[PDB]
C-alpha cells in the first residue's frame, strides 16, 4: 500500500523584475511520478545506447547528447500542454520524445535509416514533432523563430504558449535580443528558455539579460521546480502579460570527475528516485524494474534502428517544395536526373 | 486603365490579405508611414495592427520572427527595405526557410514570402545598390521571382503568397511609379502568373535577349533602335530567377541562332553565367551561329556621382553594341 | 575690456552602474568657446546649404543633415584628442568636418564631384577622414566596427579611445549587443555613444542598455557638458575601466511647429550665445561677424562645389584594391574595358 | 617530409605572425581549445592573449571587430567554424570590408583575411554543407582563394595575410588530415603563392579538367584512371576563385578543345558557370569540338543518409562519365 501524493519543497527561484514567483511546495501524485520517471529513465537510456552507436559509427556527424538534462525535457514537458509550442537548438533527442516521437524513430534517423522519423534526411540536428519546431544547427537561430511562433499564438488567440529554449553558448547571439525587444513590444507569450549547464558572457545572470523582460532562475536537476517554474511561466504568459526569461540550471554529462561528484549528489533521476522511495511514492523495486522495462524498450528500437535499410538512392530528390508538381533535379553531372515530390 | 508597378504591387496584397486571414505583412515602415516606397499604401488603415505590422530595425530578428510565424501555419509577407539590408537576415531565410521542409522529409513546410526593391536604384552609392537575383537564385528549396512591369508585378506577388514554400520576390525601385497598361483580365482578383515560365514579350527572328527586371525595359527601347534597321530581336523577360524557364530560351535560341543577356547586377557567378553555361549544356548549342554573350552591370561596387553610376549600370547604347557585336553587323 | 572665462552650471547626467558622473559645474575659457561658435556655425550653415542643394537637386539619394545636433559634434570634438577615434552612421557631416575635412570637399563630394573629398565615388553616407572612419550606411554595422577599432587602441596601447555612435533608431541592432558584450568583456577603451533624438524599443532607456555596461545620459543641446561627459568617459576609458555608454539627448529639426518651440527654447548655438554674451566671454557684434566670415565660407564652397566638373568615366575603376598593379575591370560588356589603379 | 594541409596553413599562420605584430587572429575555440579543427594549434601557448583571442559565438559582431582592427592598422586573420556561420557576418564582409576601399576613393584600405572550411562535410547536414565559393566569388573588393594540398594552403594563406584588402580563403575540412609531399622549398617561410594564378596539376593533350579545392582529388584520380584507357587530361587547379585565372584555362583548352569543369557546390550561378560564360565569351571558344559540361554538387539541400549524400557531392564516376561523354568515346 502506497500513498497517492506526497509534499515536498523544491529550491526558491531568484526573481528578476518579478514580485512573487512560483511556489516553493509542490504535490507529486504517485501515478504521476511514475511517469516522469519512466520519461527520465527513457530519455537517459536512449542518449546512451546514441552515445554507443555513435563511437561504433553507426552514427556520423554531429551527435548531442542531453543526458543529465532529463530534469529539463520532462519537467518542461510536465508544465505545458501539448497543444503549446516548444522550439530548441541542436540537442535536441530529448525533447522529441518528451513532444511525442518514439525511441524507434529517433534512434533510426541518427542512424540515418529509412525507417527515421525524417527519412534519414535530417540526421541528429533537425527532427521535427507534432507543435515542436525542432533543432536548427545554426546557434540561436531559433529564438527569433520560436519569437515568431509566439506571434502566431497571439495571433489566433488561443491562449497557447511558445517555449523557445537556447544554450548559454547562444546567449550572445544578436537575434536573441533583437527578439527580446521584439517580444516585450508586441507582448508576445514567448517564454525564453535559457538552458545554462555551465569566459564567454561578461555576465553570467543569464535570467536578467532580457533586461526590460521579467526572469526567474530554476534549478533544473529537479524535475519539480522545471514543472513548477513552468506552470508558473505559462500561467504568465497566458494571463496577456507578455514575453518571460526563465535560466534552467543544469548540467550536461557529455576533469572528467567534476562530472562525477555531480552525478552521486545530484543525477536528476536519481532525485526523483530518492523523493518517491523516501516518501512511500514507490518502492525501490518497482523503479529497480522499471529500468528493466526501458533498457528493454531502447534495447529493441536500437536493434531495428542498425538493422533497417538506408533510404532508397531514388529519392534523394524529394521534399524539397511543399505541395507542388513533380520536377526533376539536377545530380553530380547533367545525366543524373533525381525526382523530386512534394 | 494605367497602373503604376507600386499600385500593382499594392493590389496584389490588398486581395490577398482579404481573401485570407493567414496573411500578415511586416517589416520596417510598412504600416502607419504608408510604406517606405508607398507600397503598402493604406493597407495598415484598412487591415489594423494586427495584420500590418511596423517593426523596428531588426532585420535578423523579424526575419527570423516571420518565418517562425509562416512555421507555426501564417503566411507573412515579410518586407525588406531594400534587399541590401537583407543580407543581415540572409541566414533566416537559406537556412531556416528554405532548407527546412527538406531536412524534415516533407514534415515542416515555410509558406513565407519575401520582397523589397533590390539592384540599383538612383545616387545611393554602394551599400544600396546591390542585385541579389543570383545569390538567391542559388539556393534549392527558394523560388526567386523578379517581375518588371505592373502586369508581371501583381501575378507573382499573388503566386508566391499562395506558392506554400519560402520565395524571394525582387522588386525594382525605380520601376514602381512606371505605369503600364493594365488589361482588364490583370484587374481581376483572380489574376496568378504562374511561376517558372518567362514571357515573350516582343517576338523576333534575328536575335534572342533575355533579360529580367529592369533593363528588360531597355531591351524592349533596344529592339524598337533596330528594327529600325530591320533587325527583329526577340525580347524574353524571364520573370523567375529560380526556377528559370530554359525551355523557352531554348526554343527561340533554336529560331534565331542568336543569344544575349541583358542582367543588372555584377557579371562575375551573376545570372547571366547561368543562362549561358545552360544554353551550352542543352540542345540549342548546335544552332548557335555565334558566340551568346553578357551585358551586365559594371564590376565595382556601385559608385556615386551621376556619370559613373550612369556608365555602371546597362545602357540601351550597350545592349546594341552587343547584339551588333553578336549578328556582326 | 572681456571676460577671460567664466564658470557655468550644466545639467547633470543620470548614472547607470556608476557612482559619481561628471562635474555639475564647468570653465569655458572665452577663448575656446569662441572656436566652439565658430564651428557649430560652420557645421549649420553647410547643412542648411546641402538641403538647399538637395532640395534643388544637384544632391542625389541620401542626404542627412544634423543641425540641432551640432553640440554634439562639436562637444565631442572638445572632450577628445586629434589622435582618438570617431566612427557613426550615415549622419555624418558634422563629424567629417570637425575631424579636418574643408567645407569644400564636404560640399563637392555631397554633389558628386572631382573635387569632393572622395573623388565623387562616395558622396553624403560614406566620407572618411584621419581618425574617422565615417558614415555607414548599414544601421548598426558601424558598432561592432568601432569596437574594434577600440581592440586596435588598447592593441597598441597608446591611450587613445574610441567614440562608436548610433541612434535610437539602429538601437535595436542585435550586433550592437554582441560587441556591448566583447566591449566589456576584454575591456575595450570604447565609448558606445547613443544620439537619442527622440513603438520602436521595448526600453527607451539607452543609457542603460548595455546592463553590465555603465552609462550616464547627457543633454544634447548643451555643448558644455557635451564636453564634460566627453572629458568623463575619455577618461574613464584611458584609466583601463572598459568601455561605457553615453545616450546623447537631442533634438534634428532635419508638423514645422514643434520643430519651432525647440529651436526658440535651446537651440545649440543660440544657448552658446546667450552665455557668451551675458558673462562677457564675447559680443554680439563679435559674434555677428564671425557670422558674416562662416557665410562667405560657405558661399567659397558651395561655388566651388557646384562649379566643379564630374569625375572623369576613365576613373569609374579606380580604387577597388589598395597596394596592388593595375589591372582591367569589365564595364557594361565585354567590349567595355576600365583600368583599375590602385 | 610529408606534412597536412591542417599543418601547412598552422605553419603558415605562425610565420606570418612572427613575421608581423600588426598581425593577430581571433575567432571560435582558435586559443585554448586549439582550434575547432586542431587548425591553429599552439598559437595561442606561443603568442598569447593578446594575439590569439577565443571569442564568443558572435559572428556578425566579432566578424564586424576583426573589420574595425583592420580599418585602423591591425591586420587580423578572422575565422569562422564553417562558412555557414558566416551568413551571419556576410553583411559586414560585403559592405563594410569589400566596398570600402572604392567608396572611400582609396582612402581606407582593409587589409583583413576570412578563414576558415567551406562546402561539404560527412553528414553534417544540410545547415553545414553549403558552398561558398560562388556566392563570395561574386562581389567586388574582395579576393577569394579555394587551396586544394599542403602546397597551395601554406602559400596561399600567406599570401592573402600579407595582401592589403579583403581575402577570403575557402578551406575544407576533408583537406585538414589529409599528407602530402611538401618540397623543401615550401618549408620556406618566404613560400608564397601568387593570388590570381591556377597551376596545371597534371600535363595533358585530350581535354582539360579544371576544378577548386577537394574534388581536385578526384580528377587526378579520374585523370589516372583515364591514362589507362589513352586518354590524356590537363588537370587544372583554379586555387583562386576571383580574380580566377581565365588565360590559363583557355591556353589549355586551345590545345585539348574540350572543357569539363568539376566543383562541390551548387549548379547554378556557381563556379562552373562563370567558367564556361568566360570559355563561351572569350577567344578560347572556337577551339571548342564539343560543348564544355559542368560536374557539381546535386541540386539539393545536402541530406544525412551516407547513400543519398554520396551522390550530393561529385563522385570519381561521375566526372569519367563527362569527360567519356565530351570526347564522345
Ligand atoms: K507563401
Ligand atoms: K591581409
Amino acid at each position: 500500500m502506497f500513498a497517492n501524493d506526497a509534499t515536498f519543497e523544491i529550491k526558491k527561484c531568484d526573481l528578476h523584475r518579478l514580485e512573487e514567483g512560483p511556489p516553493v511546495t509542490t504535490v507529486l501524485t504517485r501515478e504521476d511520478g511514475l511517469k516522469y520517471y519512466r520519461m527520465m529513465q527513457t530519455v537517459r537510456r536512449m542518449e546512451l545506447k546514441a552515445d554507443q552507436l555513435y563511437k561504433q559509427k553507426i552514427i556520423r556527424g554531429f551527435c548531442h547528447l542531453c543526458d543529465g538534462q532529463e530534469a529539463c525535457c520532462v519537467g518542461l514537458e510536465a508544465g505545458i500542454n501539448p497543444t503549446d509550442h516548444l522550439i530548441t537548438a541542436y540537442r535536441a533527442h530529448g525533447f522529441t520524445f518528451t513532444r511525442g516521437l518514439s525511441v524507434r524513430e529517433i534512434l533510426a534517423e541518427l542512424t540515418g535509416r529509412k525507417g527515421g522519423c525524417a527519412k534519414g534526411k535530417g540526421g541528429s540536428m533537425h527532427m521535427y514533432a507534432k507543435n515542436f519546431y525542432g533543432g536548427n544547427g545554426i546557434v540561436g537561430a531559433q529564438v527569433p523563430l520560436g519569437a515568431g511562433i509566439a506571434l502566431a499564438c497571439k495571433y489566433n488567440g488561443k491562449d497557447e504558449v511558445c517555449l523557445t529554449l537556447y544554450g548559454d553558448g547562444a546567449a550572445n547571439q544578436g537575434q536573441i535580443f533583437e527578439a527580446y525587444n521584439m517580444a516585450a513590444l508586441w507582448k508576445l507569450p514567448c517564454i525564453f528558455i535559457c538552458e545554462n549547464n555551465r569566459r564567454a558572457a561578461a555576465s553570467t545572470d543569464y535570467y536578467k539579460r532580457g533586461d526590460f523582460i521579467p526572469g526567474l532562475r530554476v534549478d533544473g536537476m529537479d524535475i519539480l521546480c522545471v514543472r513548477e517554474a513552468t506552470r508558473f511561466a505559462a500561467a504568465y504568459c497566458r494571463s496577456g502579460k507578455g514575453p518571460i526569461l526563465m535560466e534552467l540550471q543544469t548540467y550536461r554529462y557529455h576533469t572528467r570527475e567534476e562530472i562525477q561528484e555531480v552525478r552521486s549528489k545530484s543525477d536528476p533521476i536519481m532525485l526523483l528516485k530518492d523523493r518517491m522511495v523516501n516518501s512511500n511514492l514507490a518502492s525501490v523495486e518497482e523503479l529497480k524494474e522499471i529500468d528493466v522495462e526501458v533498457r528493454k524498450e531502447i534495447e529493441d528500437a536500437a536493434q531495428f534502428a542498425t538493422a533497417d535499410p538506408e533510404p532508397p538512392l531514388e529519392e534523394l530528390g524529394y521534399h524539397i517544395y511543399s505541395s507542388d508538381p513533380p520536377f526533376e533535379v539536377r545530380g553530380a553531372n547533367q545525366w543524373i536526373k533525381f525526382k523530386s515530390v512534394s | 486603365l494605367q497602373v503604376t508597378v507600386r499600385d500593382a504591387i499594392n493590389q496584389g496584397m490588398d486581395e490577398e490579405l482579404e481573401r485570407d486571414e493567414k496573411v500578415f505583412l511586416l517589416g520596417e515602415e510598412v504600416a502607419q508611414y504608408d510604406g517606405a516606397y508607398k507600397v503598402s499604401r493604406g493597407l495598415w488603415k484598412k487591415y489594423g495592427d494586427k495584420r500590418i505590422i511596423d517593426t523596428p530595425i531588426s532585420e535578423m530578428g523579424f526575419a527570423g520572427i516571420a518565418v517562425g510565424a509562416a512555421m507555426a501555419g501564417l503566411r507573412p509577407i515579410c518586407e525588406f527595405m531594400t534587399f541590401n539590408f537583407s543580407m543581415q537576415a540572409i541566414d533566416q531565410v537559406i537556412n531556416s526557410a528554405a532548407k527546412t521542409y527538406y531536412m524534415s522529409g516533407g514534415l515542416q513546410p515555410v509558406p513565407i514570402v519575401f520582397r523589397g526593391p533590390n539592384g540599383a536604384s538612383a545616387g545611393v552609392a554602394a551599400q544600396h545598390s546591390q542585385c541579389f537575383a543570383a545569390w538567391y537564385g542559388h539556393c534549392p528549396g527558394l523560388k526567386v521571382v523578379s517581375p518588371w512591369n505592373s502586369e508581371d508585378a501583381k501575378g507573382l506577388i499573388k503566386s508566391a503568397i499562395r506558392d506554400n514554400n519560402p520565395v524571394v520576390v525582387l522588386e525594382n525601385e525605380l520601376m514602381y511609379g512606371v505605369p503600364f497598361e493594365f488589361p482588364p483580365e490583370a484587374q481581376s482578383k483572380d489574376f496568378l502568373i504562374p511561376i517558372g515560365k518567362a514571357k515573350i514579350e516582343r517576338q523576333g527572328t534575328h536575335i534572342t535577349v533575355v533579360s529580367h527586371s529592369r533593363p528588360v525595359g531597355h531591351c524592349l527601347e533596344a529592339a524598337a533602335v533596330l528594327s529600325k534597321e530591320g533587325v527583329e530581336c526577340e525580347v524574353i523577360n524571364m520573370r523567375t530567377i529560380r526556377p528559370m524557364d530554359m525551355e523557352t530560351i531554348e526554343a527561340s535560341v533554336m529560331k534565331t541562332n542568336h543569344l544575349v543577356t541583358v542582367e543588372g547586377g555584377w557579371p562575375q557567378f551573376g545570372v547571366g553565367a547561368e543562362i549561358c553555361a545552360r544554353i551550352m549544356e542543352g540542345p540549342a548549342f548546335n544552332f548557335l551561329d555565334a558566340p551568346a554573350v553578357r551585358v551586365t552591370g559594371a564590376d565595382v561596387p556601385m559608385p556615386y556621382a551621376k556619370i559613373l553610376e550612369d556608365n555602371s549600370i546597362p545602357q540601351v547604347k550597350d545592349i546594341i553594341f552587343a547584339i551588333k557585336k553578336t549578328l556582326n553587323i
